[PDB]
């Protein structure tokens, strides 16, 4: 699985698309009470401007937390995950592909285990 | 005939730009989604200018007196003629325009100082509310 690093990361970048949905919403619902505020009953007026402080707050912050991911983009250039040379795996295929057959050798060789 | 002139040029190249749309939609296969889309822009912006213009100008056009030419034969051009000076809607704008007053309840021909005025004082201020309020609300965030 992908280091902690990457998931924290594509959780928040998760939270920000769904942010974004979440203000197209809110936009459709505040359109959407504008038109009955034009047909002239004062009902809902209160909660005009709940919905339009709410919009505007969403719509602020999103775009603050992406500023965010943005700067930990250049800011991780190898840091954080620090490097590791302990055998690389694209040679090392060759090193689990010995020991796992060694290992079959073994249930072969011990006739009690091959149950 | 100054304004004329610049609504004759301005509308002889709307149409130019019709007339491209038309041969770039004619086509059997359809373009990228983003030449349609600057196509559509400009042409509609041309249209926004144009209906611009037209208003700019309205007394040279309704100063203007249209006359038949003495040398224009009407005897054989009274098609062509017929054709140019009749001027109604397409009937399915005259209808939605009935549709219109109907739905919106607006008719404009006996209207006096009654409820339908205490209404209409009643709503320029939802306007002029609304326009303070999300000034407002762009104040109280920093967008800079």
């Amino acid at each position: 699985m992908q280091p902690p690093y990457i998931q924290e990361r594509l959780k928040s970048l998760n939270d920000i698309e769904t942010q974004l949905c979440s203000m197209l919403q809110e936009a459709s619902q505040v359109t959407f009470i504008f038109g009955e505020l034009k047909r002239g009953n004062e009902s809902v007026k209160p909660q005009f401007e709940n919905h339009v402080k709410q919009f505007y707050e969403r719509l602020d912050k999103s775009t603050t937390q992406l500023r965010k991911e943005i700067q930990l983009l250049d800011e991780n250039v190898g840091t954080r995950l620090l490097p590791i040379n302990v055998n690389k795996k694209a040679l090392g295929q060759d090193t689990e592909k010995m020991e796992e057959q060694l290992d079959l050798l073994s249930a072969i060789l011990d006739p009690s285990k091959s149950k | 005939g100054q304004a004329l002139d610049a609504v004759r040029m301005r509308l002889a190249q709307l149409t130019h730009s019709l007339r491209r749309i038309r041969d770039e939609m004619s086509k059997a296969e359809l373009p990228q989604w983003y030449t349609l889309q600057s196509q559509l822009n400009v042409t509609l912006s041309q249209l926004v200018s144009v209906t611009s213009t037209l208003q700019h100008f309205q007394e040279t056009l309704d100063s203007t007196v249209v006359y038949p030419l003495p040398k224009f034969p009407t005897t054989s051009h009274e098609s062509l003629v017929t054709t140019l000076l009749r001027k109604k809607n397409i009937p399915e704008v005259d209808e939605w325009m009935k549709y219109v007053r109907e739905t919106s309840g607006v008719t404009t021909a006996l209207l006096k100082d009654e409820e339908i005025e205490k209404l209409l004082q009643q709503d320029r201020e939802i306007t002029n509310w609304a326009r303070t309020t999300f000034r407002n609300e762009y104040g109280k965030h920093d967008f800079k």
